[PDB]
């Protein structure tokens, strides 16, 4: 509660370092956003403020 | 639920037998979606896999990344886990988020017997990943001549 997730790097599970190499378990950074042209609420983005 | 997962992670036979005979769900998972069969195929507990399949565990375990028990069977190099799971009726062309087929993992991990036993099931040699590469490309990246020969023989 009241914390920021700022992860400017990539995962490594237990074995494979992924420092500039294609790691099969290192995954990859955050996936992008699918701004679909005209679809349902599952693809209808919303903008919110607090 | 969590007790079964922890006991499976600990490699316990009678404990999991009693727990799943008590009435606990066979497909209990954490928020990351780790099934007991997932850990069973991870750590190579043959009796655990046998007990789960006899009691009716899920054959299509789906975690956050999309890994399957047969995926870890090919990754870790476990002999009879993949055999019993394919006897259950496991899919051979399951694609995870990375699009890595179990055959690709087995080829890249140097498990010739796993590659062959999946090939007997009707494995798709012409399967492609998210980058368009096949098991042959990963194998030649890994520099396995015999694996390349056995993969090209059925292609």
């Amino acid at each position: 509660p009241f914390e920021r997730d700022i992860s400017t790097e990539i995962y490594q599970a237990g074995s494979t370092p992924c420092n500039g190499v294609e790691g099969f378990n290192c995954y990859f950074p955050l996936q992008s956003y699918g701004f679909q042209p005209t679809n349902g609420v599952g693809y209808q983005p919303y903008r919110v403020v607090v | 639920g969590k007790k079964l997962l922890e006991a499976a992670r600990a490699g316990q036979d009678d404990e999991v037998r009693i727990l799943m005979a008590n009435g606990a769900d066979v497909n209990a998972c954490d928020p990351s979606g780790i099934t007991p069969l997932h850990l069973a195929a991870d750590k190579g507990h043959l009796e655990i896999v046998e007990v789960l399949l006899k009691y009716g565990a899920d054959v299509n375990a789906m975690d956050v990344w999309g890994r399957t028990p047969l995926h870890l069977a090919a990754f870790t190099g476990h002999l009879e886990i993949v055999e019993v799971l394919l006897k259950y009726g496991a899919d051979v062309n399951a694609c995870d988020l990375n699009g890595y087929t179990p055959l690709h993992l087995a080829a890249g991990r140097g498990h010739l017997e796993i590659v062959e036993v999946l090939l007997k099931n009707g494995a798709g040699v012409n399967a492609q990943d998210k980058f368009g590469k096949t098991a042959f490309d990963i194998s030649i990246d890994n520099g396995n001549e015999d694996l390349a020969e056995i993969l090209q023989s059925s292609s």
